[PDB]
């Protein structure tokens, strides 16, 4: 039974503008774990982005963190993009910046 | 109380013509090890840089052979399963021991999954097994095995990684907390950077115990190591200060309470 993935995007510490961070796009409980994640500036594919060790949790779905550095900015916008199997049309969570 | 798991993974992709091997261990919240057939066997906890290299030789033959026989194993299921050899298939198993704050044996754990298809697992009772679909539900030592390895050297490892890493497992980080206040209102309680990961927040309308109209969404790491987590309400324009928010962690001094600022 295939599990489509829940998606997060926030950042490490709170958005302070010109601050130097850590923006942060959580996948978690699907199945399988073929999955592609990314992280969008204004809309382009950002370049260098880290991710954690596979892993499960208890009920057998999987679960990722994929990151970069990034100074904020109150013009930019970013995002996180997902496409999974269970996933038509790739998903895209925007940023929020008060969450 | 703490707990040492491994957890392995065994990947097969429509296409891949070698299943995907993985393998990561933890101790609690912190992931400190990991091996990956895409490739040796790493270390993902900075405080592990302390091992000899004896020890990522041995470690990396071990993973070396486990997955072998992971692999012949996913591959002996989807047989008897007798389901399409090319496509999605997934074997995931987990073991770890419970160890106490006091280097005692609690407890343990063991499972094994051709997802969707095959459970074998190791009860509580860590006496007795739960088989379950075709393989598997004809599973047959074995259980003192485990009882073993989870009792010796499976405590023997944690109690190891606690020696090297008490510093950073065992230390307490409060939550960065605070309140802000979103027009449709919503009040979101916010706890940041807290470790452990055990954590409590709670609403109140004029100090009840507020529940329902709330939302309780679920902690997700900082990505330093740390957690964040947050609880929001609904509450009549104006109508605000009749709500609380009450935040309760192993790292602070006693209970925090917030309202709007
Ligand atoms: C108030 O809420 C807490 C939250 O867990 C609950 O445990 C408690 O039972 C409630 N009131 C009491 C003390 O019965």
């Amino acid at each position: 039974i295939q599990r489509t993935p829940k998606i997060q995007v926030y950042s490490r510490h709170p958005a302070e503008n010109g601050k130097s961070n850590f923006l942060n796009c959580y996948v978690s409980g699907f199945h399988p774990s073929d999955i592609e994640v990314d992280l969008l500036k204004n809309g382009e594919r950002i370049e260098k982005v880290e991710h954690s060790d596979l892993s499960f949790s208890k009920d057998w779905s999987f679960y990722l963190l994929y990151y970069t550095e990034f100074t904020p900015t109150e013009k930019d916008e970013y995002a996180c993009r997902v496409n999974h199997v269970t996933l038509s049309q790739p998903k895209i969570v925007k940023w929020d910046r008060d969450m | 109380s703490h707990w040492l798991k491994t957890f392995r993974i065994v990947i097969m992709e429509p296409g891949i013509l070698e299943p995907r091997f993985i393998q990561v261990s933890y101790v609690d919240s912190i992931q400190y090890q990991g091996f990956d057939s895409r490739s040796g066997m790493q270390p993902r906890a900075a405080w592990m840089k302390q091992e000899p290299p004896e020890y990522w030789k041995n470690e990396t033959e071990h993973a070396m052979g486990a997955s072998l026989l992971a692999r012949r194993t996913l591959i002996y299921m989807v047989t008897e399963n007798n389901n399409k050899k090319n496509d999605y298939h997934t074997l995931q198993e987990v073991f770890g021991c419970n160890v106490a704050h006091d280097g005692s044996f609690l407890g343990g754990h063991y499972g094994l999954t051709y997802y969707g298809y095959d459970y074998i697992i190791l009860n509580e009772d860590l006496n007795s097994w739960t088989t379950e679909g075709k393989v598997g539900g004809k599973f047959n030592s074995v259980t003192e095995g485990w009882r073993t390895y989870l009792k010796g050297e499976c405590t023997e490892r944690f109690l190891r990684c606690l020696d090297l890493g008490k510093e950073t497992l065992l230390r307490s980080d409060a939550p960065r907390t605070h309140v802000t206040h979103k027009v449709t209102v919503t009040l979101r309680c916010w706890a940041l950077g807290f470790y452990p990961a055990d954590i409590t927040l709670t609403w109140k309308r004029d100090g009840k115990n507020h529940t329902q109209d709330m939302e309780l969404p679920d902690t997700r790491p900082a990505g330093d190591g740390t957690f964040q987590k947050w609880a929001a309400v609904v509450v009549p324009f104006g109508e605000e200060l009749r709500y609380t928010c009450h935040v309760h962690h192993e790292g602070l001094p006693g209970p925090l309470t917030l309202k709007w600022g």
